[PDB]
C-alpha cells in the first residue's frame, strides 16, 4: 500500500575504496534473491552497519500505511499509524535519476535509479520488473531493518 | 577607550580594525574560566604565512603557565615547536594549545578545537 | 570447434609476425564465452602434450590467457585445473588464491617455499607460468615496493628454480635434474635487487660493469629490462642529464645484446619512449632525446632484430608522422653500418622510406664512404626494375 | 531455499554476460548445491553453464567436502543433449576427483577427433622457426636447451662494416665505472 | 561604517584599516537614479567579464564548504535556530533525511531551503577527481564532489568557491540570471546569516596543530632534499670537470642554470606533493584551500615541507660580493644553499642566510607592488 | 559521421520513431514526406551551420558566449513542466521546426 520496491539484500561492502566520511558510509550490498545491487549512504553513529550483515529494504512513497500522501513536511504530533514503527531506519529523500541500460530500438532491462536521502546517496541498480515503480523527480522514504 | 573601528596589531604584520565587543559571558570560554580577550581570523594566516604568531601564542602558553618570561630570539635551534609542545603537555595542555572552548550564547561546546593563548597585542 | 581450427591453423601457419595481427581477432572469439575459454583452452593442453612443436600451441594459450587477464577473466584458475600442477593439490591451491588475488603474499611463498628446495619437489612447470613471474617482477623490481629483507632470499630462491634447473621426464618421472647454476642465478638476481634498492644513482654508474656480469642472464635481463621501464617512463624523469642520459639506455644496449628473445619487449618500450611527448623539455632537447633512442633502434637493428624496427620506420613515416629529420638520421646510422649482401625483405621495406620524401637530406658531406647512391645501386642490381 | 531453480535462474540468467560471474563461491553452498541436485533438469541451459564452470571456481577444501553431489551434478549433466553442457561436463567430469581437468576428451566426439587429427598434421609440419613459449623469455641458456632445442640464430639480412656508437657508449660508460669504482 | 561581507569582493577593502568614502544624493530624483541604477543587487554580474563580482567571502564560505558535506547531521533544535535565520523561509520544516533512530537534517536540507526559486545548475568541488566521471560512479559521487543543484534543491556536492564564489557559472551567477536581483540579495544574506550561525555550533580555528606533520612525512621530506642537494652537487661537479655538456642554444653556464634550477624546482615540488598527501582531512589549512576561501595548495607546501628556491628578479641569489652571495660562504659557490634555495619550512624556521634571501625576495615582491600603482593608474587614466 | 548520427533525425526507423513520439505523431511523420523534406531541409541547414562555423573558428574550440543559456533552458522546462524522459513525447517536430 504505497510500497514501490521491497528486498532482502545482504551487505557485501562497506566503503571500499576508503572511508570519505566518517559519521557516513556507503555499503556495496548484493540482494538475497534479485540480483540487484545497492550502494547506500548509511550514518554508522546512530546506526552501525557491520560487513556482512542482511537487510530488509522497502521502499514506500509514503509511511502512512493507508497511502495518504503527505506533502513532506515535518509533522511530528501526527499520531496516525505510519509502517515506520515496523522499521529502525528511515531516510526520505527525493529520486534523482532513472539512467539504464537502453537502445534507441528496444526497451531498457537493466535499470538504475538514483536517490538522494537529504545528502545521502543511494544507487539501485536492478531489473526493470522490479524498478517499475520508482519515478523521476518523486519523494521516497528507504525504511531498512537488520535482521539475523 | 578601545572602540570598534580602533586599529590593533600583533607583533607579526597582523593588522586589524576591532570589528564587535561582546561581554564576557557572550565570549567563548575553556573548560575553566578563561574567556578571549582578542578572537581573531583563522583566515588571517594561511595566505599571510605568520606561523611565528602561532609558534608565539604556544611558547606564550608555556611561558605563562611555567612562570618564565619565554624566549624567542630568531635563530635558537635549542626551542622547536616540538620542545615548546613537550614542555606545554606537563601542565595539563593540549600538545599544541587547542582548547576545548564552550559557546557563549547556547553553552554546546564547540565542535571544533579552537587554538587559544597568551600572545602580545600592540594599539596602534 | 572449426573455426577454432581454421583459426589455429592460419596462425600457426603465420609466425611471430603474425603473432601481433591475428591474436585480437583469434582471442575475441575465445575470451568472447569463458565455457569457450574453457574448449580452447583443453584443445590447446590435449595440442601442447606433444613436444614435436607444441611450444607454438603452448605460446597461443599463454597469449590467449594474457588476453583473458586483460579483458577481465580470472582464469588462472582455469589454467592452474588444465595443469599437471593440480595433482600436487596444495600448491597449486596456494597458487591459485595468489593468482586470483595477482599479488604477493610473503606468507603463500613460505608456503611454496617449504615445499620446494626438499628431496621432493614439485614438477617444474607448475612454477614455469609466465603471469606468475611477471607478478614477481612487478612486487620485486618496481622502484618503490620495497620488500621486507627476511623472505627476500626465498624470493630469489623461487626466482632461481623458476629459471633454472633442468630435468629429463622419461616417461612421466625425472632421474635427473640439477641445482648447480640456481646460486650462480640467485646471486645475479640479489645484487640487482639490491641495485634497484639502493635507489642511488652514481652507485648505479659504478656497480655498472658489475650489472653487466648480471645481465648475461636471462631473467635478470628481463627484470632489469622491467626495472628500466618502470624508471624511464615515469613522466618527469629526463631531468638528470649526462648525454642526455644514455646510462639506461646503454642497459637496453646490454639487454638487446646479450640475448634475442627479449627483442619485441625491448623495441616496445623504445617505440613507447619514442611516442610519448616529453613535457616541459626543450625542443631541441626533445629532439636529441629522439635522436638517442633512434640510436637505440639501430643498435637493435645491428643485432639481427632489424624488420620490426624498420616496419615501425615505415609506419612512422607513413602514418601519423613524426619529424622526418629523425628519420634521415635513423637512415644516416643505419647507411653508415650496413655493407652487401642485402636480404630481399630489407630491400623491400628499406626502399620506400629512402626513396619517397626526402632523398635529398641523406647526403651533406659523407665523401669516403659513398650515401644512398650505393643502395639505390645494388637496389637496381637485386630486383628486376625497381619491381 | 524454496523454488531454488528460480532463484539460480534469477542471480545467473543475466544471459548478456557469459564468464562465470564473481562471488560464484558465495553462491555455491552445500545446501544449495543439494538443492540444484533434485532440480537440474528444469533451469535454462546458460544458467546450467554457468553452475558448471562456477563450481571450478570453488576453493579446494569445499570441493573436497562434498564432492559427491558434484559429480552427481556432472552426472545429470553428461545426459543433457545440449552440446555445450555435454563437452563441459565430459571436461568438468574429473576435476572434483582428482583436481585436475579432463585430458581425453577423444571419444565419444567427432569433433574432438577431426580438431586433434587436422592439428596434429599442422603441429608437426610447422615445426620451422616455432614460436616459443613466453616462459623462454626467463629461463637460462642450458634451461632452454633442455626444454625447447637450441637457440635459433637471427636471419643475417645484411653485413656489418663496423660497429655502431653504441659500442663506443658502452666502452666509455666501462671506463666511467671503473674511474668510479677507485674513487 | 558597518558593511556587509560580500561587498568586500567588489571594493577590494580589507577592514584592516580601511576608511570609505560616503556621498549622500541631495535630490529626489538622483536618489531614484542610484536607487535605479547603482544599487549593489544591480550590480552583482559585471560587464567586464559576464561574471558576478559579489561571491562569498571567505569565512562564510569555509564553513559552507564544511556545512553541505555528506556527514552534517543537525539536531532538532539546532534546525530550529538555523531555520530562524533564513528570510525566505515559508515557515515548513522539511521532512528530515533521518526519521528513525531520530530525527536528523541533513545540512544539505537546510541549504537547500537557502536556495531560491527552482534553480537548475551542475558544478565540480575543487576536489573532484578527474578519473571519477570516466567510470562508474559518476552520478552516485563516492567523495560528493559533484555538486547538483536541482528544482531550486541541493541535489548533492560540496560547495567550493567553484559553486558560490565569482567564477562564471557559479550557483549566484544563475541565481541572478534565472531568478531576480532582490531574490539574490535575499540569497547572499541567507547564506551569510544562516552559515555563521550554524559555525557558532561548529567552530572553525587555525592553529599550531594543523601545521605539523608525522615523523614519516618529516623523513620523506629530508630524504628528499638531501637526495636532491646530492644530485645538484654532482651536477656540480660535473660542471666543473667540462663533462657537462650545453644544450643546444644557450651557453654551458646557462645550461647548468637550468639543471640546477629543474632539479630544485622538482625537488620543491615532489617535496609539496608528499607534504599535502598528510593533512588527514581535519587540517585546517585543507579546509580553507579546498574551499578556496585563503590560500593555496603552495602555501601549505612552505608552511609544512620547504619555502623553495628564493629568486631576484627571475634567477637565482646573485653574487653580491666578489663571487660568493654571502661572506659565509667560500668564492664560487654555485651549491643550492649557497645560491639561495631555502631547504627548512616557516614551522622549522629559516637559518640567518635563508632569512636573509628570504627577506630579498621578499623586497623583490614589495618593489613590484610599490612601484606597480602609478603606472597602472595612469594607464587607466589615459584609456577613459 | 558523428554530426549526422547526432542531428539528423532519421525517420526511416520505426522503432525509434516508436519510443521518442507517441504514435500519431509517428503515422504523421511516416506518411507525410512534405514533413520528411522539411526535416531534410533543416539537416542541409545545418550542414551548412557547419561550415560557417568552421570558417569562423578555426581553432577547435566552441567556448562561445552567447546571451540566453539554451541548455539549461531546456533542463527549467523539463523541471518545471514534470516530463518523465522515458515516455514518448508528444511534440511534433514539425513545431519544433
Ligand atoms: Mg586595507
Amino acid at each position: 500500500a504505497g510500497i514501490l520496491f521491497e528486498d532482502i539484500f545482504d551487505v557485501k561492502d562497506i566503503d571500499p575504496e576508503g572511508k570519505k566520511f566518517d559519521r557516513v558510509s556507503r555499503l556495496h550490498c548484493e540482494s538475497e534473491s534479485f540480483k540487484m545491487d545497492l550502494i547506500l549512504d548509511v550514518n554508522i553513529q546512530i546506526y552501525p552497519v557491520d560487513l556482512g550483515d542482511k537487510f530488509r529494504l522497502v521502499i514506500a512513497s509514503t509511511l502512512y500505511e493507508d497511502g495518504t500522501l503527505d506533502d513532506g513536511e515535518y509533522n511530528p504530533t501526527d499520531d496516525r499509524p505510519s509502517r515506520a514503527d515496523q522499521f529502525e531506519y528511515v531516510m526520505y529523500g527525493k529520486v534523482y535519476r532513472i539512467e539504464g541500460d537502453e537502445t534507441s530500438t528496444e526497451a531498457a532491462t537493466r535499470l538504475s535509479a538514483y536517490v538522494s536521502y537529504g545528502g545521502l546517496l543511494m544507487r539501485l541498480q536492478g531489473d526493470a520488473n522490479n524498478l517499475h515503480g520508482f519515478e523521476v523527480d518523486s519523494r521516497v522514504y528507504l525504511l531498512m531493518k537488520k535482521l539475523a | 577607550i578601545p572602540q570598534i573601528g580602533d586599529k590593533f596589531a600583533s607583533r607579526h604584520g597582523q593588522k586589524g580594525t576591532c570589528g564587535i565587543q561582546y561581554r564576557q559571558e557572550d565570549m567563548p570560554f575553556t573548560c575553566e574560566g578563561i574567556t578571549p580577550d582578542i578572537i581573531i581570523n583563522p583566515h588571517a594566516i594561511p595566505s599571510r604565512m605568520t606561523i611565528g604568531h602561532l609558534i608565539e601564542c604556544l611558547q606564550g602558553k608555556v611561558s605563562a603557565n611555567k612562570g618564565e618570561i619565554g624566549d624567542a630570539t630568531p635563530f635558537n635551534d635549542a626551542v622547536n615547536v616540538q620542545k615548546i609542545s613537550n614542555l606545554l603537555s606537563d601542565y595539563g595542555y593540549h600538545l599544541r594549545g587547542n582548547e576545548v572552548l564552550y559557546n557563549g550564547f547556547t553553552g554546546r561546546k564547540i565542535t571544533s578545537q579552537i587554538f587559544i593563548g597568551p600572545t602580545y597585542y600592540q594599539r596602534l | 570447434s572449426r573455426v577454432l581450427r581454421t583459426s589455429l591453423a592460419t596462425i600457426l601457419d603465420g609466425g611471430e609476425e603474425n603473432l601481433e595481427k591475428n591474436l585480437p581477432e583469434f582471442a575475441k572469439m575465445v575470451c568472447h564465452g569463458e565455457h569457450t575459454y574453457l574448449f580452447a583452452q583443453a584443445m590447446m593442453s590435449v595440442l601442447a602434450q606433444e613436444e614435436q612443436g607444441g611450444s607454438a600451441v603452448r605460446r597461443i594459450a599463454q597469449e590467449v590467457q594474457r588476453f583473458a587477464q586483460e579483458k577481465g577473466h580470472d582464469a588462472s584458475q582455469i589454467t592452474l585445473a588444465l595443469g599437471t600442477a593440480a595433482s600436487y593439490p596444495r600448491a597449486c591451491q596456494a597458487l591459485g588464491a595468489m593468482l586470483s588475488k595477482g599479488a604477493l603474499n610473503p606468507a603463500d611463498i613460505t608456503v611454496l617455499f617449504k615445499m620446494f628446495t626438499s628431496m621432493d619437489p614439485p614438477p617444474v612447470e607448475l612454477i614455469r607460468v609466465p603471469a606468475f613471474l611477471d607478478l614477481f617482477m612487478q612486487s620485486l623490481f618496481k622502484p618503490g615496493a620495497r620488500i621486507n629483507q627476511d623472505h627476500k632470499h626465498k624470493y630469489i630462491h623461487i626466482l632461481a628454480y623458476a629459471a633454472s634447473v633442468v630435468e629429463t621426464w622419461k616417461k612421466n618421472k625425472r632421474v635427473s635434474i640439477n641445482k648447480d647454476e640456481l646460486k650462480s642465478t640467485s646471486k645475479a638476481v640479489e645484487t640487482v635487487h639490491n641495485l634497484c634498492c639502493n635507489e642511488n644513482a652514481s652507485e648505479l654508474v659504478a656497480e655498472l660493469s658489475t650489472l653487466y656480469q648480471c645481465i648475461r642472464f636471462p631473467v635478470v635481463a628481463m627484470g632489469v629490462l622491467k626495472w628500466v621501464d618502470w624508471t624511464v617512463s615515469e613522466p618527469r624523469y629526463f631531468q638528470l642529464q649526462t648525454d642526455h642520459t644514455p646510462v639506461h639506455l646503454a642497459l637496453l644496449d646490454e639487454i638487446s645484446t646479450c640475448h634475442q628473445l627479449l627483442h619485441p619487449q625491448v623495441l616496445q618500450l623504445l617505440v613507447k619512449l619514442f611516442e610519448t611527448e616529453h613535457s616541459q623539455l626543450d625542443v631541441m632537447e626533445q629532439l636529441e632525446l629522439k635522436k638517442t633512442l633512434l640510436d637505440r633502434m639501430v643498435h637493435l637493428l645491428s643485432r639481427g632484430y632489424v624488420l620490426p624496427v624498420v616496419s615501425y620506420i615505415r609506419k612512422c613515416l607513413e602514418k601519423l608522422d613524426t619529424d622526418i629529420s629523425l628519420i634521415r638520421y635513423f637512415v644516416t646510422e643505419v647507411l653508415d653500418v650496413i655493407a652487401p649482401p642485402y636480404t630481399s625483405d630489407f630491400v623491400q621495406l628499406f626502399l620506400p622510406i629512402l626513396e619517397n620524401d626526402s632523398i635529398a637530406g641523406t647526403i651533406k658531406t659523407e665523401g669516403e664512404h659513398d650515401p644512398v647512391t650505393e643502395f639505390i645501386a645494388h637496389c637496381k642490381s637485386n630486383f628486376i626494375m625497381v619491381n | 531455499e524454496s523454488d531454488t531453480g528460480l532463484w539460480l535462474h534469477n542471480k545467473l540468467g543475466a544471459t548478456d554476460e557469459l564468464w562465470a560471474p564473481p562471488s560464484i563461491a558465495s553462491l555455491l553452498t552445500a545446501a544449495v548445491i543439494d538443492n540444484i541436485r533434485l532440480c537440474f533438469h528444469g533451469l535454462s541451459s546458460a544458467v546450467k553453464l554457468k553452475l558448471l564452470l562456477g563450481t571450478l571456481h570453488l576453493p579446494r577444501r569445499t570441493v573436497d567436502e562434498m564432492k559427491g553431489a558434484l559429480m552427481e551434478i556432472i552426472q545429470l549433466a553428461s545426459l543433457d543433449s545440449d552440446p555445450w553442457v555435454l563437452m563441459v561436463a565430459d571436461i568438468l567430469k574429473s576435476f572434483p576427483d582428482t583436481g585436475s581437468l579432463n585430458l581425453e576428451l577423444e571419444e565419444q566426439n567427432p569433433n574432438v577427433q577431426d580438431i586433434l587429427g587436422e592439428l596434429r598434421e599442422k603441429v608437426g609440419e610447422c615445426e620451422a622457426s616455432a614460436m616459443l613459449p613466453l616462459e623462454c623469455q626467463y629461463l637460462n641458456k642450458n634451461a632452454l636447451t633442455t626444454l625447447a632445442g637450441p637457440l635459433t640464430p637471427p636471419v643475417k639480412h645484411f653485413q656489418l662494416k663496423r660497429k655502431p656508437k653504441s659500442a663506443t657508449l658502452r666502452a666509455e660508460l666501462l671506463q666511467k665505472s671503473t674511474e668510479t669504482a677507485q674513487q | 561604517f558597518r558593511l556587509n561581507l560580500s561587498v568586500t569582493t567588489p571594493y577590494n577593502a580589507d577592514f584592516d584599516g580601511d576608511e570609505m568614502n560616503l556621498h549622500l544624493p541631495q535630490s529626489l530624483e538622483t536618489r531614484a537614479e542610484i536607487q535605479e541604477l547603482a544599487m549593489v543587487p544591480r550590480m552583482i554580474v559585471t560587464p567586464q567579464s559576464n561574471r558576478p563580482v559579489m561571491g562569498i567571502v571567505q569565512d562564510t564560505l569555509t564553513a559552507v564548504r564544511k556545512f553541505t558535506k555528506r556527514d552534517v547531521f543537525l539536531e532538532r533544535g539546532e534546525v530550529m535556530n538555523l531555520l530562524m535565520f533564513l528570510s525566505t523561509w515559508d515557515g515548513k520544516v522539511p521532512q528530515p533525511a533521518i526519521l528513525k533512530p531520530r530525527p536528523l537534517w541533513t545540512g544539505k536540507q537546510i541549504f537547500s531551503l537557502i536556495i531560491p526559486g527552482h534553480i537548475n545548475c551542475i558544478r565540480t568541488h575543487s576536489t573532484h577527481p578527474d578519473d571519477e566521471d570516466s567510470g562508474p560512479y559518476k552520478h552516485i559521487s563516492p567523495g560528493d564532489t559533484k555538486v547538483v543543484v536541482e528544482n531550486g534543491e541541493l541535489i548533492m556536492g560540496i560547495l567550493c568557491k567553484k559553486s558560490l564564489g565569482t567564477s562564471a557559472g557559479s550557483l549566484v551567477h544563475i541565481s541572478y540570471l534565472e531568478m531576480g536581483h532582490d531574490i539574490t540579495r535575499l540569497f547572499y544574506s541567507n547564506i551569510q546569516t544562516v552559515i555563521n550561525n550554524w559555525l557558532l555550533i561548529e567552530g572553525h580555528t587555525i592553529g599550531i596543530g594543523d601545521s605539523i606533520a608525522d615523523s614519516k612525512t618529516y623523513q620523506d621530506i629530508q630524504n628528499t632534499i638531501k637526495k636532491a642537494k646530492q644530485d645538484v652537487i654532482e651536477v656540480i661537479e660535473k660542471a666543473h670537470n667540462n663533462e657537462l655538456e650545453p644544450t643546444p642554444g644557450n651557453t654551458l653556464r646557462q645550461t647548468f642554470e637550468n639543471q640546477v634550477n629543474r632539479i630544485l624546482n622538482d625537488a620543491r615540488d615532489k617535496t609539496g606533493s608528499s607534504a599535502q598527501k598528510s593533512l588527514s582531512e581535519y587540517n585546517n589549512f585543507k579546509s580553507m584551500v579546498v574551499s578556496g576561501a585563503k590560500g593555496s595548495k603552495i602555501n601549505i607546501s612552505q608552511v609544512i615541507a620547504v619555502v623553495g628556491q628564493q629568486n631576484v628578479e627571475g634567477k637565482r641569489i646573485p653574487f653580491g660580493f666578489k663571487h660568493r652571495t654571502l661572506p659565509h660562504f667560500i668564492k664560487d659557490d654555485y651549491g643550492p644553499e649557497s645560491r639561495g634555495f631555502v631547504e627548512n619550512s616557516y614551522l622549522a624556521g629559516l637559518t640567518p642566510t635563508e632569512f636573509f634571501f628570504h627577506a630579498m625576495g621578499g623586497r623583490e615582491g614589495l618593489i613590484d607592488t610599490a612601484v606597480k600603482t602609478a603606472e597602472t593608474g595612469y594607464i587607466q587614466r589615459r584609456l577613459i | 559521421k558523428a554530426f549526422e548520427k547526432k542531428f539528423r533525425f532519421d525517420y526511416t526507423n520505426e522503432r525509434a520513431l516508436r519510443r521518442t513520439l507517441q504514435e500519431d505523431l509517428v503515422k504523421d511523420v511516416l506518411s507525410n514526406a512534405h514533413i520528411q523534406n522539411e526535416l531534410e531541409r533543416e539537416f542541409e541547414r545545418m550542414r551548412e551551420d557547419r561550415e560557417v562555423l568552421r570558417v569562423i573558428f578555426p581553432t577547435g574550440d566552441s567556448k562561445v558566449v552567447l546571451p540566453c543559456n539554451l541548455l539549461r533552458m531546456i533542463w527549467n522546462a523539463q523541471k518545471i513542466f514534470h516530463i518523465n524522459p522515458r515516455l514518448p513525447s508528444d511534440l511534433h517536430p514539425i513545431k519544433v521546426v
